[PDB]
């Protein structure tokens, strides 16, 4: 919620990095339904989220 | 007057002075060094004041470019429409040698702080976003944490500094990529994508964060600037050549005896920085080879440029190479010259970030045709080739990646192609 | 100007009965003017330069030998290109042929800016790039 509120209203997706990486801390990689869970919560389609995850190499897919 | 030798910056009028951290960096600290002090005074000055001693002291994007900061923060000085404005300090610092924007977080958090607030006092921005690179984790808790004393202590926030002003200042860290530091490709990181720059036009003054006016300037370049209000923006075109003006930090890394960062004058010999800080080349100045002068995406120079070459924007250019960052690597006698350039053009080929064509395809390129000069697996004409590749690459991508994955290649081919050629022929006689 | 001595004629052009053509391809075809559309596999726009004439298309049927594709139709890949819509309309008056045309289909003017994609308040935000 605090990084939420970091952004302007209507552009949520702009936590898709602090939240993704905040799902990699939590449980030390990044399954297909942390990345599935992230979509949900910001409401970006999940294919965005997956385009983040693959791009950045700081994110555990294994 | 118009001192034409430079270096040897006195402790006095060095602007970050802790930048070895042996002073507390928390806001206690700060303050007994200058920082925060007459802000407000500062602030009640106005915009068309600020953006005045900032040309006046012709100080210089940090971050690589080298534009004139004056004339670029002058793009948000304009009558505000419907959008809120925004200032985004790069905090990426990705480029290969260079490591002096994390002192600046670590040690004198306060100082970008201050910054930030008054340079976004300038640009008439609501807020400030510090992009800083995922890897450093605990320089941005650092920063994370002097942001918070100064929300406590009035100096940002709601009236930041009792001047009626409201700023914010949010960290955001990235993720992993050299791409972000990028101006366009770190925005597009901010708003939750891919770190892929943007075509210009539009420029960030006009479409920029969220689709606001925004203006990205480099770590280094917003920690300075407060300063150069109080003490004036004479006082900083003091120093250095015309046109190269101010203190700047160095790196010196590779091979030289003692590394370190470091500030000293602008247009200062590049030998004298390596020598009296660094603890000269190691092996001594005879075993010197060339030198990177501002990390990995500018050209190397040989030792007999480097006897008498200055460290500024102009003496670099003449140089057929850049000041850059300003991070000096050095190679010694003992180095594989182009063993050392094919791990450069292996850096990039690994950030490319894959958008456009010249670099997705041609940076790749070169990273094979690298491989190869370096077991001599080749034939000379080869080397033609190569240079040609990086022509097509170098000005027909869409951010400088591309251009700054060429240009090592072109320094390397136009300084050491008999040390290409030669490796070549032991290839050809052992296998034939 | 002109020395030979020449002659009013007020009777439209028609060669109908010297071009050599037998009476059933003149009479019962029916030639269709028009430009080419663009093939929408590609996105070069030089096949949509001129005008075209071509026939209506007749039965193609089986060989009983070998499976090809035989035709009766003397007039099955003629075609004949033109400069402008109504030289095509000339040439099939002055033969006889009864005949459509068809306007040219030219795409409108589109409104492009790459600032767009970025939009602070609008849907023509881009999500990816
Ligand atoms: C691939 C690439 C990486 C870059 N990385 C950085 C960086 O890490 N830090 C930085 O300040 N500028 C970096 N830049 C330059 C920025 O695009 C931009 O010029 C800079 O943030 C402007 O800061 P300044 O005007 O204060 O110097 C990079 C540029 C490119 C093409
Ligand atoms: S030059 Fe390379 S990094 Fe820059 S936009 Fe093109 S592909 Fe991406």
């Amino acid at each position: 919620e605090a990084i939420v509120k970091n952004y302007p209203e209507g552009h949520k997706a702009a936590a898709v990095l602090p939240v993704l990486d905040l799902a990699q801390r939590q449980n030390g990689w990044l399954p297909i339904s942390a990345m599935n869970k992230v979509a949900e919560i910001l409401q970006v389609p999940p294919m965005r989220v997956y385009e983040v995850a693959t791009f950045y190499t700081m994110y555990n897919r294994k | 007057p118009k001192k034409t030798s430079f270096g040897s910056l006195k402790d006095e009028d060095r602007i970050f002075t802790n930048l070895y951290g042996r002073h507390d960096w928390r806001l206690k600290g700060a303050q007994s060094r200058g920082d925060w002090y007459k802000t407000k005074e500062i602030l009640l000055k106005g915009p068309d004041w600020i953006l005045g001693e900032v040309k006046t002291s012709g100080l210089r994007g940090r971050g690589g470019a080298g534009f004139p900061t004056g004339l670029k923060w002058s793009f948000m000085n304009k009558p505000s429409d419907g959008r809120p404005k925004y200032l985004v300090v790069n905090a990426d610092e990705g480029e290969p040698g260079t490591c002096k924007d994390r002192e600046i977080i670590r040690h004198d958090p306060h100082k970008l702080v201050e910054g930030c607030l008054v340079g976004g006092r300038a640009m008439g921005a609501r807020a400030a976003y510090i992009y800083i690179r995922g890897e450093f984790y605990n320089e941005a808790s650092n920063l994370q944490v002097a942001i918070r004393e100064a929300y406590e202590a009035g100096l940002i926030g709601k009236n930041a500094c009792g001047s009626g002003y409201d700023f914010d200042v949010f960290v955001v860290r990235g993720a992993g990529a050299y791409i972000c530091g990028e101006e366009t490709a770190l925005i597009e990181s901010i708003e939750g994508k891919q770190g892929k720059p943007r075509l210009k036009p539009p420029f960030p003054a006009d479409v920029g964060v969220f689709g606001c006016p925004t203006t990205v300037a480099n770590v280094e370049t917003v920690a300075v600037s407060p300063t150069i209000c109080r003490r004036g923006g004479a006082w900083f075109a003091s120093f250095g050549r015309e046109r190269n003006s101010g203190t700047k930090l160095f790196n010196i890394s590779g091979h030289v005896n003692n590394p370190c960062t470091v500030e000293e004058e602008m247009s200062v010999p590049l030998k004298e920085l390596i020598e009296k800080h660094a603890g000269g080349v190691t092996g001594g100045w005879d075993n010197l080879l060339a030198v990177i002068p501002g990390g990995s995406s500018t050209p190397l120079i040989p030792k007999s440029v480097c006897e008498t070459v200055l460290m500024d924007f102009d003496a670099l250019i003449q140089a057929q190479t850049g000041l850059g960052t300003a991070a000096v690597i050095v190679m010694d006698r003992s180095t594989d010259i182009v063993k050392a350039i094919a791990r450069l053009i292996e850096f990039y080929k690994h950030e490319s970030c894959g958008q456009c064509t010249p670099c997705r395809e041609g940076v790749d390129w070169m990273n094979k045709v690298m491989a190869r000069f370096v077991r001599g697996d080749a034939r000379p004409a080869e080397i033609d080739s190569l240079w040609e590749i990086s022509k097509q690459i170098e000005g027909h991508t869409i951010c400088a990646l591309g251009d700054g994955a060429a240009w090592p290649v072109q320094g390397l081919i136009r300084h050491f192609r008999p040390e290409l050629e030669e490796r070549m022929q032991q290839f050809a006689q052992q296998h034939q | 100007t002109r020395d030979t001595q020449l002659i009013t004629v007020d009777e439209k052009l028609d060669i109908t009965t010297i071009t050599g053509v037998p009476e059933e391809h003149i009479k019962t075809r029916k030639a269709r003017i028009f430009v080419p559309a663009r093939n929408n596999m590609q996105s070069g726009v030089n096949n949509t330069k001129k005008w075209k004439m071509e026939f209506d298309t007749r039965e193609r049927w089986e060989n009983p030998l070998m499976g090809w594709a035989s035709t009766a139709d003397p007039l099955s890949n003629l075609v004949l290109t033109f400069s402008t819509k109504e030289d095509a309309v000339a040439f099939a008056e002055k033969n006889g042929w009864s005949y459509d045309v068809e306007e040219r289909k030219v795409p409108k003017p589109k409104s492009k800016s790459y600032g767009a994609n970025f939009s602070w308040n609008k849907r023509t935000r881009v999500s990816t790039k």
